[PDB]
RNA sequence: UUAUUGGAGGUAGAGCACUGUUUGGACGAGGCCGAAUUCAGACAAACUCCGAAUGCCAAUUAAUUUAACUUGGGAGUCAGAACAUGGGUGAUAAGGUCCGUGUUCGAAAGGGAAACAGCCCAGACCACCAGCUAAGGUCCCAAAAUAUAUGUUAAGUGGAAAAGGAUGUGGCGUUGCCCAGACAACUAGUAGUCGAGUGACACUGCGCCGAAAAUGUACCGGGGCUAAACAUAUUACCGAAGCUGUGGAUUGUCCUUUG
RNA sequence: CUGGGGCGGUCGCCUCCUAAAAGGUAACGGAGGCGCUCAAAGGUUCCCUCAGAAUGGUUGGAAAUCAUUCAUAGAGUGUAA
RNA sequence: UUGGCACCUCGAUGUCGGCUCAUCGCAUCCUGGGGCUGUAGUCGGUCCCAAGGGUUGGGCUGUUCGCCCAUUAAAGCGGUA
RNA sequence: UCUGGUGACUAUAGCAAGGAGGUCACACCUGUUCCCAUGCCGAACACAGAAGUUAAGGUCUUUAGCGACGAUGGUAGCCAACUUACGUUCCGCUAGAGUAGAACGUUGCCAGGC
């Protein structure tokens, strides 16, 4: 029956969804989202663009690879070709 | 001088531990002159490698022929029933 | 080259998957069987559902 | 009354207290060591009263360590509240002790001498404890 | 769901190269105790040069089974609970509270756990004085072995507690004392005379004490047990509304030669 | 809102951790911010590489410029992570 | 005892002290039996086994508790809504 | 084959040391009238040139001492199963991190001249 303190904090900040969108083999269109991220993660490759700092984005039709072209670098790229 | 094992026949399960109920220990060699051979030694006589030279040198063991002039890598000495267990060989050539 | 499998134990208080797979092989209820020709497709099944069934031969 | 100078963040949380030791369980320094095997906390006051009772017997002679150095902060919430406004403040400091790591190494002593000195700073703290001496 | 391949991400673990915390050795940095670095060690939810088990999205992939989705009428729920594990809070306190993830109850009757929504088996369409089996058991109340073989304990431990204490008792290992004769016991102040074991350690199973609460024995369910207890294996048998045998029920599929 | 209520504190957005290697995921659990600023701190074309550690050199902050050498990011990015 | 949790009771489970009347544990206050004393004896300290029986009259405050007076072989600690 | 230009290969390729040469090709320098320009100075950028030099850069051959890659065996963790309230065992799959065996002083496409 005594008055305990008062807490500080709380307050937490809402979510962003990130992570993959789409994963490795199956057939994208040529607006899809890839992958997004807050800073770059994953660099883009041939025929993938990215956005405003977020949104690797296919160019054009095809299916998705996953690569890497350095030591830690990662890169993605769409093969139009079937 | 004196040691002996058995070519361990690979693809052990994880009853491995009750026969380390008895006192055996597990190993490999390595070496210039060899390829890797998983061998069953028994620690009775490893109050017997102390009694030759201690811990560095040289002892034969015999896995049927070539016994290989060796010398104690490494341990991996568990604590707490204070015994030996995955000792290892590699040869001099 | 066959398998006929019989479902001995029961199926409730399994998780979910468990219980998902075991009409893929077919079984409905206890004491059930079913005659499957042999694959690899199939033998990793009966390693996920194992300890309830009984195979031969 | 060992404590850290600093620390980050005042109010942490408590050691997954499972598993076997991560290391240090080989003696490094001394010729003799004492080693625990049951698996309790240590609450940064009874490694200075297992310091006092061992440094007496013999008589501050040869080299003694210690070897656990109490990082992590424990709080305890004040006399009889209900629950749940915060955290308490912190009262004390700890170290988690696994089963099988070296508590204490002692040297610059006879066998005969030491291991009873050991003994004597067991009953100290709240574990068991194994007499040991230089895995060779 | 499963095998195959290809992938996303940084937990458990590990580690000190990173920001930070550390105890030890030599290392310089005034005129008798201290000021950068180096060696050997440690710690971490907001420390990662590393980094799995599983899950997760996709194969125009192959095997097995039965769903899935679009539209349109009709709702009910928005007071959950206990177990098993990963966690925060709490005091590694609760039949506590709060999330993840499974099961069962809620909405599920039977058999076992002495009785006992949440634990252990298993899902009741109804009949019969039929057989096998699951979980738990087999001297009697009460269905079934006073079964077989190896051992163990002497306390009712089984049939509720730790730190510690101790020539309790077993299978285990190492080692120093030895008919030249110790360790028991005699007589000397240099130590003589007695004829089969004695100490240290080291690891383990089973015990004992530590053990004090309130109508009446009083946690074995009771009688009672030195095997009717524990460990180790091998054999039958009982054991449910499970599954079979069989009679008719209602609905569906397929033959449809309407069975 | 509330481990019954008034009292104290909170009420929306942003960033971590808890959160259990996809996403998601609570608590009166742990830490921090914002309710703008910039005519250039926006667009383009070229070119350059850092804070420090030494080593000496009018002034000496221990460190306000100058060179030389070893510097993989140990600096910087208008604002908290 | 002071709390923590909200599981039963709000279509009522009457709540502190005291009188009446008990009943039960032993972690024992007296009495019975011992060990040990830094026990000369008489007294006294400390510990073990022991529930069969005993456990006081007054002033003060609603009191519980408490202090104080005069005794007694002693003026025990608790459970029983 | 070798020297140069442009590609791919996770630094196995690079730094750290040491020895070898020529400039037929890169450099080093000779200058600033012009092309252009240093908040200054043609050191750099550009331009004009070829007497010198292999010391330097780059090239080539050794050295595993610096980093880097890295197997077989183990041990911790762990999906599934069993037993149990123990900071648990036991059985069946996947399987690291550190540490050792070591491999390693690059590889290969296409051009123009030998
Ligand atoms: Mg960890
Ligand atoms: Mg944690
Ligand atoms: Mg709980
Ligand atoms: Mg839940
Ligand atoms: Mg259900
Ligand atoms: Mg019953
Ligand atoms: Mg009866
Ligand atoms: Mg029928
Ligand atoms: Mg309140
Ligand atoms: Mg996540
Ligand atoms: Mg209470
Ligand atoms: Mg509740
Ligand atoms: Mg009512
Ligand atoms: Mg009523
Ligand atoms: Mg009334
Ligand atoms: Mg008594
Ligand atoms: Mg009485
Ligand atoms: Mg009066
Ligand atoms: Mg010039």
């Amino acid at each position: 029956k005594k008055g305990v303190s008062s807490t500080k904090n709380g307050r937490d900040s809402e979510s962003k969804r990130l992570g993959a969108k789409r994963a490795d083999g199956q057939f994208v269109t040529g607006g899809s989202i890839l992958y997004r991220q807050r800073g770059t993660k994953i660099y883009p490759g041939e025929n993938v663009g990215r956005g405003g700092d977020d949104t690797l984005f296919a160019k054009i039709d095809g299916v998705v690879k996953f690569e890497r072209k350095g030591r830690d670098k990662k890169q993605v790229s769409v093969y139009a070709v079937a | 001088s004196l040691k002996s094992i058995i070519r361990q026949g690979k693809q052990t399960r994880s009853d491995l531990k009750q026969l380390r109920k008895s006192g055996k220990v597990p190993a490999v060699v390595y070496g210039y002159g060899t390829k890797n051979v998983s061998v069953k030694v028994d620690e009775v006589e490893f109050i017997k490698v102390i009694r030759e030279v201690g811990r560095n040198g040289v002892i034969e063991l015999g896995v049927g022929s070539k016994t290989i002039k060796v010398m104690v890598a490494d341990y991996q000495f568990d604590p707490l029933k204070n015994q030996i267990t995955h000792i290892d060989f590699l040869a001099i050539n | 080259a066959k398998l006929q499998i019989t479902l001995t134990r029961s199926v409730i208080g399994r998780p979910e998957t468990q219980r998902k797979t075991v009409e893929a092989l077919g079984l409905k209820k206890t004491n059930s069987s079913v005659v499957v020709e042999d694959n690899p497709a199939i033998r990793g099944q009966i390693n996920k559902v194992k300890h309830l069934v009984t195979v031969e031969e | 009354m060992l404590l850290p100078k600093r620390v980050k963040y005042r109010r942490q949380h408590r050691p997954k207290t499972t598993g076997r030791s991560k290391g240090g369980n080989y003696v490094t320094f001394g010729e003799f060591g004492l080693q625990a095997t049951t698996t309790s906390w240590i609450t940064s006051r009874q490694i200075e009263s297992a310091r006092i009772a061992m440094t007496r017997y013999m008589k501050r002679g040869g080299k003694v360590w210690i070897k656990i150095f109490p990082h992590t902060p424990y709080t305890k919430k004040p006399l009889e509240v209900r629950m749940g406004a915060g955290k308490g403040a912190v009262e004390g400091w700890i170290a988690v002790v696994k089963p099988g790591r070296i508590l204490f190494e002692v040297a610059g002593v006879s066998e005969e001498v030491a291991r009873e000195a050991l003994r004597l700073a067991s009953h100290k703290l709240p574990v068991k404890t194994k007499f040991v001496k230089r895995e060779e």
